[PDB]
């Protein structure tokens, strides 16, 4: 459902065009960027997070 | 550290640029200015604007009436031959 957010974030970005010199909007999307690129790692990267006492 | 906001400090900004002094000055310079040549006064007299209406506009603009003014002085000057000389 973020794809939305992230198409009216390029919308921002082409109308960020009448606005050159944005010093943190466009840094504002890229910490949602690199910790949302962190997240999706990070619950990607998790196991279920357990010790499986049947095999393990 | 946040979201950071100049798409909407337009508000307060109107005031110091160029285009806004220009802005300004020429929404004043149209309004009182005549739509289509109104109020021209075309017809006046006043018992010698007549002649300047016929004689002095820039439509005619000749000085041919210099030329009757200069016919004026010889009806002047000449019947000052005949009071004088």
């Amino acid at each position: 459902a973020k794809s939305a957010a992230n198409k009216l974030d390029w919308a921002k970005v082409i109308s960020s065009l009448r606005i050159t010199g944005s010093t943190a909007t466009q840094l504002s999307s890229f910490k949602k960027r690199n910790d949302e690129a962190r997240r999706q790692l990070l619950e990607l990267q998790s196991q279920p997070t357990e010790v499986d006492f049947s095999h393990y | 550290v946040s979201t950071l906001i100049p798409p909407k400090v337009v508000s307060s900004k109107n005031i110091g640029s160029a285009p806004n002094a220009k802005r300004i000055a020429n929404v004043v310079h149209f309004y009182k200015s005549l739509p289509q040549g109104p109020a021209p006064a075309i017809k006046a007299n006043t018992r010698l604007a007549r002649y300047k209406a016929k004689y002095f506009d820039g439509d005619n603009a000749s000085g041919k009436p210099l030329w009757h003014f200069a016919l004026g002085i010889i009806a002047f000057g000449y019947s000052m031959e005949y009071y004088f000389h």
